[PDB]
């Protein structure tokens, strides 16, 4: 039970425990998550590359969000900054040891994280370098917010009928979209939890106007709320969740408006990797119906730089790097040689 | 010269027939596989088809239990079956690959394919008759006197005597393609085929080379290999 | 259920010029999907263009594609011997995938005489039960020509059987090969087997003769 | 201190090369430091701005260690000052884009006069040495117009421009 007196220095963006985790979560998705087809950019020999096309089986199994613990091999320790508000990189005061990391829900989305650690006491905003647009910013939040993401079942026909000259219900084509899904939030609770951004986004960036907007463009992973549960890969539009102005809005009693908000989402087969730069093709959504929940514990966030003034500084969502994922929720650990 | 089908063939009416379509070239699994007949003199109609690696199927509405496409990757090889067989079913059945995924824009690949396709195989041409399959019997064309305007001579092979069509004629197994002409099938009063191949070559060469047709029938599984050489006199 | 017409029916064209052709749809096709194909005599069809704008590998700068909801239209370039082929469109935004009626794109040329060889029936048919004469109609391009057989200066109609070529990828050139086919019991009785061709644009009618039984 | 020029209309490439030959972050950004480009690890990011509709990268490269920035359908207004941030570093360099645009006729008369004037971003010195089908030199300035002409000229043109020591040429027809 030793007590050093000593400044710790600590830090989320140049930590090594978060790269090594990743590693770990590409292994458990290769071993879960298997696509039928993949296309990797083979770049041998300096020179413009091909691409690399392999065929395999894929089976269409659950990756489950099983916990994972980074425990401190015997010759090490992991630091737990107990901080109430900590900022995620400098000085810690509190810190204290345990011998395993707290119980981590391997979630692979954009935009938004879901199922990860609440912060028992306000919410906290961080980034490398909050005057750099270029840099993501974590946002956690400590009241969870629920969302429900569906999708119907077989319950379309449910009976056949045979002819000796032909058959009943077979027939279904109406080119139309089957490979879409919905989800769905509570307005107030996630209204409010909007507002308690922006109260601590103007607490570092005041005398400015905090303006949500869409995803700019780019990769329909991160232009969309991607995630993945049964096997499936949703794409969720999140144009409708970040889109408000706030310059002066601060009140809170009690206005409907839209029961409760629905996204726009869609089941895909191509999809874009994000362990490594190339492509993947899965199978046809599963015959039976798709039934999600999780709490929204946090998002990310890149706000709109420019040396060009306005008095609005936006509030894009970000995301796409699965290394800020896991950077959320070991913000408060770093890994100490025992001495 | 990689997707081929397999070969010709007269079925009684009634009868299932089985076409294969060895896809010999680069990948099978994940591109689709689609079959469209298309009837002597007739234009293309598009039956249904395949993919591979998930086992997905889309076919018309018209062959509502006729068709069953099936794949083995084994083989790399697309099969089609068509039960109950009438005269209208007499066609050139062409197997022919999708054009395969959407990487860059789409996203989703399910039934039969995108829709259209690139690569086309030989095609098979499957007859729906009661008779039974001949084979067709090879006779020279010498040339002649009288078969020789200028500098070139003339002579080809007469093709009698078959049932059903096609037949495929080539000269010295592939060397001579140029000047060489297949003339079309006419049906004969007695009810069966005959065509004739003939190919224009110099007058002086007929010494100093030797020309030979190749005469092939898949139906009857029969190949006839005829050398045309200038009359005894 | 979507049907597609093409016009026109047929189109004879020069070598140089350009080609155009249209495809007409019953109903407006999904996301706009279309495709052309070329189907040389005799052959497997060939992707020309793709999702109606779009080119396929292999395919020459020569053919062009456009066209929206039912108006859709391709356009061939300069004109090739080569280029004669039925062409066909097919729609993939709705199943079933339907094709076009086709469109046989014939190619015009200068007039051509066409040269007679005639093919006296070989000693391993004769004395084997039947006989066979055949009469050879090397290139030209009036597809319109008449062949009238004349045993010992009669003619005969009836008994004769005759089949054309298409059009030649090189020369653009018809071939006609007509055979009489007639037992053996009538064919050492006459002496003279001829063969008259009249053509339009051949000048006399050349008749091409052989004696039975003679080299 | 990189000079990159460019022809208006056609598509144009701007390079960004790290020491790694991993890959790592790396954002694109204006003069006035607007987001344009840049990747989330394996997915490429486009910014709030003119290019974002024209703008894209050859992911491919990415893994390698380099990572590209092209630019289609190429306009004057696009000409600006970029940089590259990867590896802590700032990797500058500056686009200067032309075109070419013929005022007189297309189809001049028998011993008429051609226009041509150039367009140029604000606050530039444009420097152009022409050329004629056959052979004739044409200089100028702001602007360069020939007063007299003659048949013989009718054909293939040829005109260079050049700035901070690189040359992009451009061709018309004239009759
Ligand atoms: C975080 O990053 C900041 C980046 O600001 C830029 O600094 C240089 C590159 C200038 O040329 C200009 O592009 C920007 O002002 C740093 O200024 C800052 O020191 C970094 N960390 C801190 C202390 O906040
Ligand atoms: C988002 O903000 C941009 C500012 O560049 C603006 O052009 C766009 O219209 C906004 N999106 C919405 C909500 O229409
Ligand atoms: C979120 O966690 C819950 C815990 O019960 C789980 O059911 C759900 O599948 C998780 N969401 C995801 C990422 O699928
Ligand atoms: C959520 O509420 C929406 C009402 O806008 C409803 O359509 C949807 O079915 C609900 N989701 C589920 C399945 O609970
Ligand atoms: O049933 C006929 C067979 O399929 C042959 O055509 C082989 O494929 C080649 O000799
Ligand atoms: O290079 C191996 C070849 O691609 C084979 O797999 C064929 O596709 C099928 O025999
Ligand atoms: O379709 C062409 C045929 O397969 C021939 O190659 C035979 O196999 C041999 O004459």
């Amino acid at each position: 039970v030793v007590l050093e007196n000593v400044t710790e220095h600590f830090n989320m963006w140049k930590n090594d425990m978060v790269e090594q985790m990743q590693e770990d979560i590409i292994s458990l998705w290769d071993q879960s998550l298997k696509p039928c087809v993949k296309l990797t950019p083979l770049c041998v020999g300096a020179g413009s590359c091909d691409t690399s096309v392999i065929t395999q089986a894929c089976p269409k199994i659950s990756f489950e969000p099983i916990p994972i613990h980074y425990c401190a091999p015997a010759g090490f320790a992991i630091l737990k900054c107990n901080d109430k508000t900590f900022n995620g990189k400098g000085p810690c005061k509190n810190v204290s040891t345990v011998q395993c990391t707290h119980g981590i829900r391997p979630v692979v989305s954009t935009q938004l994280l879901l199922n990860g650690s609440l912060a028992e006491e306000e919410v906290v905003i961080r980034s490398d370098n909050f005057t750099n647009n270029a840099k993501t910013i974590i946002v956690q939040l400590k009241e969870s917010v629920e969302i429900n993401c569906t999708r119907p079942n077989q319950n379309t026909r449910k009976s056949i009928h045979i002819g000796p000259g032909r058959a009943f219900y077979t027939t279904g084509e109406i080119i139309g979209d089957i490979r879409q899904a919905h989800c769905n939030i509570s307005r107030a609770k996630w209204n409010d939890t909007l507002k308690q951004i922006v109260i601590k986004l103007r607490e570092q960036f005041e005398n400015k106007t905090i303006v949500f907007n869409h995803s700019s463009g780019g990769d329909p992973e991160i232009v969309m709320h991607s995630f993945n549960c049964g096997g499936e890969f949703f794409y969720c539009n999140s144009a409708q969740l970040f889109n408000s102005t706030w310059n002066n809005n601060t009140e809170g009693s009690n206005n409907t408006e839209g029961n409760t908000i629905t996204l726009p989402c869609r089941i895909k087969q191509i999809i874009n990797m994000w362990q490594e730069v190339g492509k993947a093709m899965y199978a046809p959504p599963i015959r039976g119906q798709i039934r999600c929940s999780s709490n929204i514990t946090g998002l990310l966030l890149t706000r709109d730089g420019g040396i060009n003034e306005n008095g609005t500084e936006i509030f894009r969502p970000g995301g796409g790097d699965m290394r800020d994922n896991w950077r959320s929720e070991l913000y408060k650990y770093k890994v100490v040689k025992i001495e | 010269q990689l997707l081929e089908q397999s070969g010709a063939e007269v079925k009684k009416p009634g009868s299932s027939v089985q076409v294969s379509c060895k896809a010999s070239g680069g990948t099978f699994s994940m591109y689709g596989f689609n079959w469209v007949r298309q009837a002597p003199g007739h234009g293309l109609e598009w039956m249904g088809g395949i993919i591979p690696i998930f086992g997905t199927s889309n076919y018309a509405q018209k062959f509502r239990g006729r068709v069953t496409f099936t794949a083995d990757q084994a083989t790399s090889t697309a099969y089609m079956e068509l039960t109950n067989l009438r005269s209208d079913d007499t066609a050139v059945y062409y197997c022919a690959r999708d054009f395969g995924p959407d990487w860059e824009d789409g996203d989703s690949y399910d039934g039969s394919g995108r829709g259209f396709f690139d690569f086309w195989g030989q095609g098979t041409l499957v007859t729906v008759s009661s008779a039974s399959t001949k084979g067709p019997s090879v006779f020279p064309l010498a040339p002649s006197s009288k078969s020789t305007s200028g500098g070139t001579a003339a002579l080809g092979c007469l093709v009698k005597d078959y049932f059903p069509e096609p037949v495929t004629v080539s000269w010295n197994s592939g060397a001579l393609t140029s000047g060489v002409h297949t003339f079309p099938a006419v049906l004969q009063s007695s009810g069966l085929y005959s065509l004739s191949s003939v190919v224009t070559v110099p007058s002086s060469s007929l010494g100093t080379q030797t020309y030979i047709c190749n005469v092939n029938h898949k139906p009857s599984n029969t190949k006839v290999d005829k050398k045309v050489e200038p009359k005894s006199c | 259920e979507l049907v597609l017409t093409q016009s026109p029916g047929t189109l004879s064209l020069s070598a140089g010029e350009r080609a155009t052709l249209s495809c007409r749809a019953s109903q407006s096709v999904s996301s706009g999907s279309l495709a052309w194909y070329q189907q040389k005599p005799g052959q497997a069809p060939r992707l020309l263009i793709y999702g109606a704008s779009t080119r396929a590998t292999g395919i020459p700068d020569r053919f062009s594609g456009s066209g929206s909801g039912t108006d859709f239209t391709l356009t061939i370039g300069r004109l090739e011997p080569e280029d004669l082929a039925v062409y066909y469109c097919q729609q993939y935004g709705t199943s079933p995938y339907t094709f076009g009626q086709g469109t046989k794109l014939e190619i015009k040329r200068t007039v051509a005489a066409p040269s007679v060889f005639i093919f006296p029936p070989s000693d391993e048919q004769l004395k084997s039960g039947t006989a066979s004469v055949v009469c050879l109609l090397n290139n030209f391009y009036p597809r319109e020509a008449k062949v009238q057989w004349k045993v010992d200066n009669a003619l005969q109609s009836g008994n004769s059987q005759e089949s054309v070529t298409e059009q030649d990828s090189r020369d653009s050139t018809y071939s006609l090969g007509s055979t009489l086919t007639l037992s053996k019991a009538d064919y050492e009785k006459h002496k003279v087997y001829a063969c008259e061709v009249t053509h339009q644009g051949l000048s006399s009618p050349v008749t091409k003769s052989f004696n039975r039984g003679e080299c | 201190k990189k000079v990159v020029l460019g022809k208006k209309g056609d598509t144009v490439e701007l390079t960004c090369t790290a020491s790694q030959k991993k890959s790592i972050q790396f954002h694109w950004k204006n003069s006035n430091q607007i987001k344009i480009l840049g990747n989330q690890g394996s997915f490429l990011t486009k910014g709030p701005s003119k290019l974002n509709d024209r703008a894209d990268s050859r992911r491919s490269l990415w893994d390698q260690g380099n990572f590209p920035l092209i630019i289609k359908n190429l306009k004057i207004e696009d000409s600006d000052t970029y940089i590259c941030e990867v590896e802590d570093q700032k990797e500058e360099v500056q686009l200067l884009v032309f075109g070419l645009t013929a005022n007189s006729d297309t189809h001049l008369l028998q011993g008429q006069s051609l226009t041509l004037t150039l367009e140029s971003p604000p606050g530039s010195s444009p420097s152009v040495q022409c050329r004629s089908p056959r052979g004739k030199n044409i200089q100028g300035g702001k602007t360069l117009s020939v007063s007299q002409l003659e048949l013989q000229d009718s054909g293939t043109w040829t005109c260079t421009v050049l700035q901070n020591q690189k040359k992009v040429e451009f061709k018309i027809d004239i009759v």
